[PDB]
């Protein structure tokens, strides 16, 4: 039974020159808004926050 | 009847239709209050969520 | 390190295409796993392995 | 015969900081607009209210 | 879950494309099916399985 370790951060803040590359998302640009939650896919595939 | 604000991603996982997972095959055997406290009790977070 | 998306939108851009998601957008971000493990991971009918 | 049970949402709401991913729709997604309506695919592949 | 669009607009992007469909936009969504039969949809004569 191998057993490996998980790391994973939430609730940081990215710098001053905010950068994008996709060209789908149009909803959270804002730079007011900031990201409280992450949110991590489960065993079974349920995404969990 | 359902709240506006009820997630929706609890609607793309196969799940019941009450806000509660409800699999009692998990429980002991021959245990009903054990069992009953699956289905009703808040003190417990889902074993879904 | 595993899926840690930020918000909502950046983990149903990752499904959407594999190859050309941001991953970092302007004020969130995503954290795509390097496990020793790999995995299916259905939201839906959408898998990215 | 096998017996299958549909589990199926109507009339929701979104939360605040809306968000969008499509390219390609150009029309509802001013905040004014309620959906009071599911749209469902029969046997016959025939949409329906 | 069966199919799910809180408009008719985005039931046309569920069978444009399969894969770059978007689940929630800002007001609406869609629920693809995970059922243990996969029918065949077909609307006009575009199909998607």
């Amino acid at each position: 039974r191998i057993q490996y370790t998980y790391f994973f951060p939430v609730g940081l803040h990215l710098p001053v020159p905010r950068y994008s590359t996709s060209v789908s998302v149009r909803g959270v640009e804002s730079p007011a808004i900031q990201s409280t939650e992450t949110w991590v896919v489960n065993k079974n595939n349920v995404p969990l926050c | 009847p359902t709240p506006v604000t009820s997630d929706v991603a609890y609607f793309q996982t196969p799940s019941n239709p009450r806000g509660r997972a409800a699999c009692v095959v998990s429980c002991d055997a021959y245990s009903n209050e054990s069992a009953e406290r699956l289905l009703y009790d808040h003190s417990i977070p889902d074993p879904a969520y | 390190p595993t899926l840690a998306a930020s918000h909502r939108v950046m983990l149903d851009e990752y499904m959407s295409n594999k190859q050309t998601h941001a991953p970092v957008h302007m004020g969130q971000y995503l954290i795509e796993e390097v496990a020793p493990m790999k995995r299916l991971l259905k939201l839906g009918n959408k898998v990215v392995y």
